[PDB]
């Protein structure tokens, strides 16, 4: 899976999270057993305005 | 790591159990080991470990005190009450770098029920002389700490105008103190008549009006 | 093993605070030093911990750019220094020792760090008068700063039923507290109530009178 | 729920942070997200939406605007402040079914104070053939706001009598202009000799006095 | 997104005023349509707001006995009608669009709606002469209603160092503007100034002179 996601909500992919993005846009189990990998894209998404 | 403190506000009376429950997002567990801990701050003192590991007590740490869970779920229980446990204790994880405290519990203890007494205090004359009017509600001698005041100018709630103060718990009549202060210039004071504060609280079986004319 | 911290620094918004945490007891070389941020009742945040033998530093993120760690071996000294200061940075900092698996272990007293644009300003006080059982009475004492003011009765004379509530901030950055008493009924046309306020930041010792 | 709008009236260099804050009586968050709203116009035009919730930017709304705040408190902030950003500003809650809306902030172009040109105009003669006098004092070119201008019949102060009327900043000079009519009946001025309007404002070290003999 | 309205009502006290707000660029049924007040120069009041596709009005306490909002989806219009109207009356209504989670989000032009007794009157025109460096001159134009006044100078020839006042309402009910220059004393005998005055709804044009 993948998207786009604000900075200070990257904490909130993981386990047992709480918060507007994991209670309502992704929610992970609790199980989980995988790998989450998440990088800064300031140069890219982020336009001109 | 967030981790969530069931009851934050606990009141037990004295050599009763008392349990605050933390509770993990992620496993602490690393190693085989537990590595969830509690922390113990008495008012105007640094906090002070309690519990390293899920079991281990700290040094110089009473038998009361006993830690016990694991995985994702901890409680610390406090059979033995004593007067020195009212405290605020916290919950912290130490598996992943981030190091991350609970909300904190402050224990304190129970006793009856207890009526406010509820007086007020007109602003003084040399406050008046100073363009600033301010007028006190007071409660004394209450429990619990749940207290609503509400500020009547003739007869009219107000709302962003109130300052309210409240003790903590006394040491040997364990019963709360609350001020609450409203501010008013001086030409917006003397435009009203009456002012009146209202007292509501789980002692009374009706909320209580004290009010006083302006003069 | 006991540390030392500095003591109640007060900073202008945007000045940089340097405080000094002296360990005691133990060798200062075998175990990292953490440093937490506690708001005044509110609740604990971790801000990072420095290993004195190798100067290896690691912030919180939220903190990872205001605040830089220092040591020092040859006085047993670590130095936590705040950049860009804010109100949101008002709290009481405390310095820790490794101890027991745990990040904080061996905590020290607590320094407080003020940032605010206010200056040192005598207070105000003010006789709440008893209204025309127990009646009531006291003094108020309004912009102040900085905290705290010590306040008592004829000169400590009088402590039982004395309620002094903590002072609050208000919208324009002084310290208000009231402090009340209830004393008998008949006690108020002859015995003489009155009420002592010292700041020693403005050096005031002020007593006023308080009479129906 | 009442917001007050702290400066309401600010002046600010071009490229300096110009703040304009909004205080509530009660709280405007609800539901997580904050409910304060910041509106800009533009005179002459329908107010546009800079700022919906606390941060978040209106359609088309430049960088430069940024807002800022929770609870009670907010704050509407621009730094690199440019020349279309003179307008009235205001805050609006939406949390509470009656939407309330701010004073409202009239952002304006700092420069260096400049003294007025200050100016006397008797009333014209066919005016007089109408039965009525205005007699105009005129202030060229002046800033600040601040201008006090007080009318002299004969040495006697006069109140109730004038009315003034202040123009918009130049867009080049970005000072202000001021008009001071005093109106009365041929019957009342007829009857005085020498009137005169006397000025107060900020650049000047005292006082400037215009005066006219009648004829 | 845009709206358009009914311009310039004028009424006499304790008669009905109906604006109409018609939509455009959108459903007009998906969102709510609020209706606002803002007296000339001051702060803004929200006046109610209605939903077109069910006849739900929410009205604000001061506006409820005086105001009916009404919906047309099939025109797409939503009107609004103040009844016993009074001076306090007079402003200038906006209809907006609601979106963004803002109530008022979108908003229209603007209904300038006067309440006023009086009549329309033409304007009488005083040319305040040079007094006996740069001189000062102008024109003043008095007991006109309603507004606006176009006033120029030479038929535009003279644009620097204008300066047209805005009007002030008398007690009679009536306006009055005074425009000002600051000319070359060189110029005041042998160029001429000429004030152009022009009232559309009484259509008075006038030319008057200026000379020393």
């Amino acid at each position: 899976d993948s998207f786009v996601i604000r900075g200070d909500e990257v904490r909130q992919i993981a386990p047992g999270q709480t918060g507007k993005i994991a209670d309502y846009n992704y929610k992970l189990p609790d199980d989980f057993t995988g790998c989450v990998i998440a990088w800064n894209s300031n140069n890219l998404d982020s336009k001109v305005g | 790591i967030v981790l969530t403190q069931s009851p934050a506000s606990l009141a037990v009376s004295l050599g009763q159990r008392a349990t605050i429950s933390c509770r993990a997002s992620e496993s602490v567990d690393n190693y085989g080991i537990s590595f969830m801990n509690w922390f113990q701050q008495t008012p105007g003192q640094p906090p002070k470990l309690l519990i390293y590991g899920s079991s281990n007590q700290g040094s110089g740490v009473p038998a009361r005190f006993s830690g016990s869970g694991s995985g994702t779920d901890f409680s610390l229980n406090i059979h033995p009450m004593e007067e020195d446990d009212t405290a605020m204790y916290f919950c912290q994880q130490s598996k992943e770098v981030p190091y991350t405290f609970g909300g904190g519990t402050k224990l304190e203890i129970k006793r009856t029920v207890a009526a406010p007494s509820v007086f007020i205090f007109p602003p003084s004359d040399e406050q008046l002389k100073s363009g600033t009017a301010s007028v006190v509600c007071l409660l004394n001698n209450f429990y619990p700490r749940e207290a609503k005041v509400q500020w009547k100018v003739d007869n009219a709630l107000q709302s962003g105008n109130s300052q309210e103060s409240v003790t903590e718990q006394d040491s040997k009549d364990s019963t709360y103190s609350l001020s609450s202060t409203l501010t008013l210039s001086k030409a917006d004071y003397e435009k009203h008549k009456v002012y009146a504060c209202e007292v509501t609280h789980q002692g009374l079986s009706s909320p209580v009006t004290k009010s006083f004319n302006r003069g | 093993v006991q540390l030392q911290q500095s003591a109640a620094e007060l900073a202008r918004p945007g000045a940089s605070v340097k405080m000094s945490c002296k360990a005691s007891g133990y060798t200062f070389t075998s175990y990292t030093m953490h440093w937490v941020k506690q708001r005044p009742g509110q609740g604990l945040e971790w801000i990072g911990y420095i290993n004195p033998t190798s100067g290896y530093t690691e912030y919180n993120q939220n903190f990872k750019d205001k605040t830089t760690l220092t040591a020092d071996k040859s006085s047993s000294t670590a130095y936590m220094q705040l950049n860009s200061l804010t109100s949101e940075d008002s709290a009481v900092y405390y310095c820790a020792r490794e101890g027991h698996r745990v990040g904080p272990a061996y905590w020290g007293q607590g320094t407080l760090v003020t940032v605010s644009a206010a200056s040192t300003k005598g207070p105000s006080v003010f006789p709440l008068a008893p209204s025309s059982g127990t009646a009531a009475l006291g003094c108020l004492v309004k912009d102040y700063f900085p905290e705290p003011v010590t306040v008592s009765w004829n000169s400590g004379a009088l402590t039982s039923g004395v309620h002094t509530f903590p002072a609050v901030l208000q919208s324009s950055g002084l310290y208000s507290l009231s402090s009340v008493v209830t004393v008998p009924s008949s006690s108020l046309g002859t015995q003489t109530y009155i009420c002592n306020v010292n700041h020693k930041p403005s050096n005031t010792k002020v007593d006023k009178k308080v009479e129906p």
